C-alpha cells in the first residue's frame, strides 16, 4: 500500500566512520538475523576470546572498480577480501579462530541521464568452478576481488535468475544510489580460520547494461565499503597472513 | 506426530479505488519479494483452506532411499569397497543442491545381485559381509585378511539370495550439519585445486565387502540411502548444469542457456 | 488431509526411527521480507 | 512361540516405505544442534520467494541478455510487448526458474501465481504497459482490445519501479498436472496465457535511450501447493561420476 | 465397525374390501417406481427380518483384487511398462460400469513368474524393480538407464521367486471422483475422436520393470488391483455389449437382442 | 527377539483377504470430497429400482420392439397374453434387466419381486387382464381356470396406465441358487410361472388401432438381499483390450 | 448376521487400512420416487 | 495366526545389533561377585592417568 | 536405562598473581596423576558439557560380536571341534588386554559357509549339529557316533544356507572372575613351563560340529563373540607387542621401540 | 545425547537379555590420586 519515501536516506555509525546515502531502497538483513556473538552451549574453544571491539567492528572502503560496458561482474570473499587491512587484519591473522557478521554497502552513483542496473548478492558458502577447478587467485582474490566468467552460471553451475534465494538488493539507476546489506555469521561449525575458508562472497553483476544519453559518458565507478561486526578470535599464536 | 498444516485460503474481496492505498505498485530494489494478495488485485470469492503441504516439507522430499554406490566384487580378489558420499549418482546430489547445510541420520539399504561374464542373472548362494571400515582403520587386501575379524569395526552379514540387508546410522560429522557446499581448502599451507571445495568433516570413511568364501560368479551391490530426520538451513540457487566429476562443480557450458528459445517474444 | 502416525520404534537409538510425520509451519519471511523497516 | 502369518509384501523393499532400522552405532551420542541462520521446513517456503524469469528467449541470445526483455520507443499504437504460455511444464521460461525447477520434481500444483515486473529504464523515461492473464479456452490474445477483455493490470512507470500482476487460481479442477505430456493428453490442463502490451508508449527526451528494459520475477502465493514427487529429466548421467 | 443391517420383514395382513384405498393401481409415468408392498396384495403372515444386505455393499462388492495389467518383459531388452488404467481386462472393468464417479484407494498385489521360449515354467531367481513413472518423469530406456537411480519416483523391488510384492495408493486423482464415463473432449481447440471419452485425470502414469541384472528367461509380471474405501455416484446402465478397444464404448451390435429368443411368448 | 511360528498360508496371496498394506505415498493429502447428486452404498438401492424387461423375445423381433408384449382385440373368449417362468438365471427376458443382470453376479437370492405394467393403447380401448403367479411344482397354467387358483391381480384399463403384480416370496428355503446349473440339479431351486391372460377382452372403438401394448417393468423388494459374489458369463473376452 | 472387525491399522495412511467393514443404512428415494409431489 | 510383514534386514547379522537371544543353559546359576579392587566402568576413567 | 552422562564443561577464568597458589608446579613422584585444569593455567572463557561419553564405557567398548573361532569340517570325517577360547584371534584378545579381571556373559553367533576343494563357494544344503561338550563328557569320533545323542549336553541344529545359529551363555568360571592374565601355575607339584600362565578356570570345554548326513562339500564354521554385562577390575598397559602364541604371552621383540623414529628431537 | 532403551526381554534367564544401555558414573580417583594425603 506505498513503497518509497522516508526509506530513502539513511546513516550508518560505526566505531570512527559513518556512512550516509539520500536515494537508498531500505536495508536488508540477511535471513532477518542480526549478527552476534557465540553462545555458550554453541561454543567448544575452551580459551578466552579476543573481542577487539571499536578498532575492527567499523567500515573500510576498497578501491573502486570502473563500470565498463563489457563489464561482467565483481566478487570478493569474505574474510579474505579485509584480512590484510587495519585491525580487523592483524586480528585475523593472529588467531586460529575467528567468527563475525557484516555491514556491506555498495555505492554507486550516476544521473537522472543514464539508466543500468546491478544486483548486489551476497552468497554463503560460494565454492565456485568453470570448466576447470579454480586456482588460489581466482578462489581467495584478496581486497582486488575477482570477476566472473560465467555470470549466467553464477560460478557454481547454477543460474543468476535464481540467486534472488540469497540476500541481495538492486542498484537500479533510475531508483537508487546504493544497497545496504547486514549479514550474520554463517557455517556449520562455531568458529573457522579466516585464512582458509571463505563464508561469505560479496558479488555485483550488471544486468541491465549502462547506457547513457550521449556515446561517450564519463568515468562511472563503483564502490564497496564493509564492516566486521560483532567478532571474537580464539587460538592466538604467531601472525598468519594466507593459506600458501 | 501429525502433518495436518493447511495452505491459505481467500476471502471475499470489493472494488477499490483509492487515492492512497495502492499494493499493486512495488519497489524489488530492496530485495524484499512482492507484497500483493489475490484479494488486493481482483475481485475475488471466498474459498476455504483445503489443500494440505506435507509432500513439500523438507521431510518428505528427502525421505525415500535413492542409489548412492554401486561396486562391483570381482571373482578373482572377492573384495571391493565404496568411499562413502552421496556425490557419485545425480539424482540425489541434485536434491541436496537445494540447501547449504543438512543435518540428518540416514538408513541404508544393500540389494546383491549374481551374474554371469556376458552379465546375464545366475543364481548364487553364499553370504557377505559389508564392514565399516573409519579413517584410521586398516584396510583389507584380500577376501583372506585378518582385519575382517571386525574386533571393533562394526559388521554386517546377509546372504546374497537373502532379503536386503538394511540399518540405520546416526548423524556422524565432527560438524554440527553436513556441508552440501564448502568455499575453502581441505589443509593449511596447500592451496592445490584438488583440495578446493574438499569438506573432510563429510567424509567417514568406506564401506568394504567381500564373500565369506571366493566368488563363483560377480555379484554387485547396489546401495541405497534414505535420509531421515532432517534439518536443512541456508536455501541455495540449485544446480541447472550437468555434473561432470564426483569432487567439484565444474560443468561445460556451452550453449548459456537453460529453457529453450523460440523465434519470437511476441508468438510461441 | 491431516495424516496423523504412530511413533513407536522397537530400538533404542534414535537414529532408528522412521521419518518424521510431523508439519512445522512454514516462516517464508527470512526470504520474502529480509528488509529492515518492514512496509505493507 | 507366537502363531503368525507372514503375508504378501514380506522381504520388499518399497523406497518410500517407512519402517525403522536397526542402529549400526547405538551407542553414538552425535554433536549438539547449534544456531543456523536460514532454517527451512518446507520447500514451498523457498517457492513464495521471487526468481528471475528466462524471458528474452529468442533465438540467438546468450545468458543475462535472457533475463531483459526489451521494451522501446514506438512508432505504433496498441503494440505488443510480450506473450508467455502458462506453463509449469518443461522447456519455456518458465521451467528455470525457482517454482519451476521446484515443479521439476512434481507432477502436481494448484495456487495463484504472482509476477513482479521491474523498468530498467532513465529516470526521465516513461511509459504505461497493460500486463494481462487470459483463462484457458482459446489461443493468445491478437490484440490489446482481446486481452484487456480478461484479467489485467495497468502499469505506470514512476518512482515505484515495479507492478505486480496476479495470475489468480482459476481452474475447474483444484489441481492441475505440471506436465503437457502428449501421450496422457495433459494439455488438458491448459492454464491459459499472459501478455504484455503498450497502453501508452515509452517516451524518451531528446537524445536518451530509445530502448530499456523489463525485469520479470516470478514467485508462488500463500494458496499454492504441490503434490506427488517426481525426478527431474533435466539432471542426467551417462556414467558413474568421479 | 459392524455390518449388520438387515433387510426389511413382512407384517401380517388381512383381507381389504376398499371403495378408496388402491395401491394395485399405479402410474409408471412419474418415473417413479411401483408403491405397492406384499402386505397390501395378498394376505401375509409375519416374517422377522434374518437376511443381511452387506455382501452387496459397494464395498464388499469392489474389496477383492482382479487382474488389471499383464505385462511381458522380454530377455533382450529386460524391461517393460505398463499404462495405469482399469480398462486392459473386461471383468473389472465391467463391476466398475455400475457407476458414473467413484472415489477410492487401491491395493496393488504384483505376481513375477519366469518362462521358457515355449511358455514353460522355469526357474529363475532375480531382483526386480517395479518403478512409478509420473507424467513429466523421463522414462527409462534400458535396463541399465540412469533412471533406475529412484531419487525422487517411488520404487519397489522384490524378488521373482518370493513373495508378492504389495502396496497402497491413496486417492490420486486432480479431480474430486474418477469418472468411469466422460461425454467430452481431452483437449480445447481439438476435436479428433480420438480425443473424445478420454479424461485425461484418470492417468496417473506408468509403471516401469526391470531385472537387476540381464535376464536369463522370460518374466511375466501380472498385476492385481484391489478397489478399497469406495465411495460410488450416479449408478448406471450396465454395459451388455462386449468391450472392443480400451479406450473407447464401441461395440459390434450385430443382433439387436440380449436375453435369448423363444418360439412363443405363450410356451417356453 | 520374539519367539514365533509363521504357520499354513503363510505368503499365499487370497483376493478376498482384508490385510492393511504399506502406503507407497504416505504424505499424500488428496483432494476433498465435494458434494455430488446420488450417492449409493449398497447394490440394492439400484436393485429396487424398475427397470423393463425385454419381454418380447420371439424369434425375430429386434430390439426396442422387444420391450413391447402385444395386447390385441380378440375373437375368443379366455385368451392368454404370455409366460414367463420365474428365473433370475441366465438366457431369459429376465436375465437382462437391473435385477437380472445384479444377479450375474451373485450365486444365492431370496426376496420378493414386483413387477409393474403398463398399458399404451388409446385413451378410448379398454381391457381387463389377469396377471397370476403360480408357486412350483408342475408346469405352466394351461387355461385361466388353472392360472387363477394361484396368486393373481385383476388389472382393470383406465386413467392409472399401470398395475402391480407382487410376486411374494414363497419358498421352503429361505434362499434359492440364482442358477438353473444342470450339472449341480440346481433346477431344485424352481421358482414357478407368471403367466399373462384376458379376463374380459381388449376392445376399441370403430376404426381404432387393433393392437396395443403392455410394458413390464421388474424391481425387487425390500426384503431382497443377494448372496455370494461370482463372475459375469456374459462379458468375456479373447485377446488383451488395446 | 452382524460381523463387526476390529480397526488397527499399523500403518500411517489411510490408503494403508483394510476394507470398511461397516454398513450405512441404504436410502432408494432418490431414484425409486424422484417426485416432487410424493403420493403413496 | 497373526499376520505380520518380514521386511528388509531379516536374517542378517549386524556385530552391533542389540537383540535378546536364547541362552543355551537356563538353569545356570553363577557364582556370586566378590568384592575387587579397581572396577573401570569407563575407558576413560584409564585415559586420565 | 539411560545412558545420558556427560563430559565435564569448563567456566570462566581470570588473571591470578599469588604468591602462595601455584597449581601448574606439580611432584609425579607421589605417583599420582597431575592436579591441574585448563582454568588455572589460562584465561579461560564458559563452556557448556555438550559431549556424551557412552562410547567409551566397558559395555559399549565390549558389547559388538568379533571372530573367535574357525573350524574347518573336512568331507572325510564330517566332523570337527573348536578348544573354547578368545586366544586364536588377535581382535579381541588386544581389546581384552586392558583389563585383569573380566566377568560377563557372551553371545555365539555361527555363519556356516560350504567351498569347494579349490575354496570356491558351492551350493549345498544340509543341517549341521554343533553340541558343548564340557570337561568329562566323552567325546565324539565319528559323524555316525552314539555321544550325539545329546542325552546330556547341549546341541543346537541349523541349516549350512539357513541363518546363523545364535545362543547365549552366562557367566560360567568356577571363580569370581576370568582372568585375562595368570602368574602362577596350572597344577601343584608340577613347574613345566607349558603350564604357567593357565588357568584351567577359563576352559569350559569344546564345541563339536558335524552335519546330519556325510558332507558333500568342504563346509566352514565362523564362530562369532560378543561380550556383554560386563565387569572390569584393573586396568593394565595394553599389548604392544604382536601375538606369536595362543597360550602364552612371548612376543619376538627385535627393536625395542614402539613409536616411529625421527633424524632430530627438534625438527618433524 | 541421552540414549534411553527399551529393557524387555523374552526370555527366562537374564543372560538372554541385551546389553547394559545405563551408564554408570566413572571415578578416575582409584588410579588418578591413590595417594593417602590427598593434597590439591
Ligand atoms: C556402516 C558405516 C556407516 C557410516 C556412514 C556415514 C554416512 C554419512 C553420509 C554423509 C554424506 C555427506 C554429503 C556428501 O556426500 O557430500
Ligand atoms: C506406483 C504408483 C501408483 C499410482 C497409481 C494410481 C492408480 C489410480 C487408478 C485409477 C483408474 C481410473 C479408472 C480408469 O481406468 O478409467
Ligand atoms: C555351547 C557351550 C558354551 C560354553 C561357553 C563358555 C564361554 C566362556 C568364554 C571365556 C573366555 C576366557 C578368556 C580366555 O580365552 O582366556
Amino acid at each position: 500500500e506505498a513503497c518509497g519515501y522516508s526509506d530513502r536516506v539513511a546513516q550508518l555509525t560505526l566505531g570512527n566512520s559513518t556512512i550516509t546515502t539520500q536515494e537508498a531502497a531500505n536495508i536488508c538483513v540477511a535471513y532477518g538475523c542480526w549478527p552476534a556473538k557465540l553462545s555458550d552451549t554453541d561454543a567448544t574453544s575452551v580459551d578466552k576470546p579476543t573481542e577487539p571491539g571499536v578498532s575492527a567492528d567499523r567500515f573500510y572502503t576498497l578501491r573502486s572498480k570502473p563500470w565498463q560496458a563489457d563489464s561482467k561482474g565483481w566478487y570478493w570473499k569474505l574474510p579474505d577480501a579485509l584480512n590484510n587491512t587495519g585491525m580487523f587484519g592483524q586480528n585475523a591473522q593472529f588467531h586460529y579462530l575467528y567468527r563475525g557478521g557484516w555491514a556491506v554497502h555498495v555505492q554507486c552513483n550516476a544521473t537522472k541521464f543514464h539508466q543500468g542496473t546491478l544486483l548486489v548478492l551476497a552468497i554463503p558458502e560460494h565454492q565456485i568452478a568453470t570448466q576447470e577447478q579454480p586456482a588460489f587467485d581466482r578462489t581467495m582474490p584478496g581486497s582486488e576481488g575477482g570477476t566472473f566468467q560465467e555470470p549466467f552460471w553464477l560460478e557454481d553451475g547454477t543460474s543468476l535468475g535464481n540467486s534472488l534465494i540469497y540476500p541481495h538488493q538492486w542498484i537500479n539507476l533510475r531508483t537508487n544510489n546504493s544497497a545496504t546489506l547486514i549479514l550474520p555469521y554463517v557455517n556449520a561449525i562455531p568458529m573457522d580460520s579466516a585464512i582458509r575458508h571463505s563464508n561469505w562472497t560479496l558479488a555485483i553483476i550488471p544486468v541491465a547494461p549502462l547506457k547513457y544519453a550521449a556515446e561517450t559518458t564519463p568515468l562511472v565507478p563503483i564502490t564497496v565499503t564493509i564492516a566486521p561486526m560483532e567478532t571474537e578470535y580464539n587460538g592466538l599464536r604467531r601472525a598468519i597472513a594466507s593459506n600458501q | 506426530q501429525a502433518a495436518g498444516a493447511l495452505v491459505a485460503g481467500t476471502s471475499t474481496s470489493t472494488h477499490s479505488v483509492a487515492t492512497d492505498s495502492t499494493p499493486a505498485l512495488q519497489a524489488a530494489e530492496t530485495g524484499a519479494t512482492s507484497t500483493a494478495r489475490d484479494e488486493s488485485m481482483i475481485e475475488t470469492r471466498t474459498i476455504v483452506p483445503t489443500h494440505g503441504i506435507h509432500e513439500t516439507s523438507v521431510e518428505s522430499f528427502f525421505g525415500r532411499s535413492s542409489l548412492v554406490g554401486m561396486p562391483l566384487l570381482a571373482t578373482g580378489t572377492s573384495i571391493t569397497h565404496w568411499r562413502i558420499d552421496f556425490r557419485e549418482f545425480v539424482q540425489l546430489r541434485a536434491k541436496m543442491s537445494w540447501f547449504t547445510y543438512m543435518r540428518f541420520d540416514v538408513e541404508f539399504t544393500i540389494i546383491a545381485t549374481s551374474s554371469t561374464g556376458q552379465n546375464v542373472t545366475t543364481e548364487q548362494h553364499t553370504t557377505y559381509q559389508v564392514m565399516y571400515v573409519p579413517p584410521g582403520a586398516p584396510v583389507p587386501s584380500n577376501q583372506d585378511s585378518f582385519q575382517w575379524q571386525s574386533g571393533c569395526n562394526p559388521s554386517v552379514f546377509a546372504d546374497t539370495d537373502g532379503p536386503p540387508a538394511q540399518f540405520s546410522v546416526p548423524f556422524m560429522s565432527s560438524a554440527n550439519a553436513y556441508s552440501t557446499v564448502y568455499d575453502g581448502y581441505a589443509r593449511f599451507m596447500d592451496t592445490d585445486p584438488d583440495r578446493y571445495g574438499i569438506l573432510p568433516s563429510n567424509f567417514l570413511g568406506f564401506m568394504y565387502f567381500r564373500t565369506l568364501e571366493d566368488a563363483a560368479h560377480q555379484v554387485r551391490f547396489r546401495i541405497y540411502a534414505k535420509i531421515k530426520h532432517t534439518s536443512c538451513w541456508i536455501p541455495r540457487a540449485p544446480r541447472q548444469a550437468p555434473y561432470k566429476k564426483r569432487y567439484n562443480l565444474v560443468f561445460s557450458g556451452d550453449s548459456d542457456r537453460i529453457c529453450s528459445n523460440r523465434a519470437s517474444l511476441t508468438s510461441y | 488431509s491431516t495424516i496423523n502416525y504412530n511413533n513407536i520404534n522397537y530400538y533404542s537409538h534414535a537414529a532408528s526411527a522412521a521419518q518424521n510425520k510431523q508439519d512445522f509451519t512454514q516462516d517464508p519471511s527470512k526470504f520474502t521480507q529480509p528488509i529492515a523497516d518492514v512496509i505493507k | 512361540g507366537l502363531p503368525t502369518k507372514p503375508g504378501p509384501g514380506s522381504y520388499q523393499f518399497m523406497t518410500t516405505d517407512e519402517d525403522c532400522s536397526p542402529c549400526i552405532l547405538p551407542d553414538f551420542q552425535p554433536t549438539p544442534e547449534i544456531f543456523i541462520p536460514g532454517k527451512v521446513n518446507n520447500l514451498l517456503e523457498i517457492a513464495q520467494v521471487e526468481s528471475i524469469l528466462e524471458a528474452n528467449n529468442r533465438e540467438g541470445v546468450e545468458g543475462v541478455e535472457r533475463y531483459v526483455i526489451p521494451v522501446s520507443v514506438q512508432d505504433a499504437l496498441d503494440a505488443q510487448i510480450y506473450a508467455l504460455r502458462l506453463e509449469l511444464g518443461g522447456s519455456g521460461p518458465l521451467s528455470s526458474s525457482l517454482l519451476g525447477t521446484l515443479a521439476k520434481h512434481y507432477t502436481q500444483w494448484s495456487g495463484s501465481v504472482e509476477i513482479t515486473c521491474m523498468f530498467t529504464g532513465t529516470f526521465m523515461t516513461t511509459g504505461k504497459v497493460l500486463l494481462a492473464y487470459t483463462p484457458p479456452g482459446g489461443d493468445m490474445p491478437r490484440n490489446r482490445e482481446e486481452a484487456m477483455l480478461g484479467t489485467h493490470v495497468i502499469w505506470d512507470f514512476g518512482l515505484q519501479s515495479s507492478i505486480t500482476l496476479v495470475i489468480p487460481w482459476i481452474s475447474a479442477s483444484h489441481f492441475r498436472g505440471v506436465s503437457n505430456d502428449d501421450v496422457l493428453n495433459y494439455q488438458y490442463y491448459a492454464a491459459g496465457h499472459v501478455t504484455i502490451w503498450y497502453q501508452t508508449n515509452m517516451v524518451i527526451p531528446p537524445g536518451f535511450p530509445n530502448t530499456a528494459g523489463i525485469i520479470m520475477m516470478i514467485a508462488a502465493q500463500p494458496n499454492f501447493s504441490f503434490r506427488i514427487q517426481k525426478d527431474r529429466e533435466d539432471m542426467t548421467q551417462t556414467a558413474i561420476l568421479q
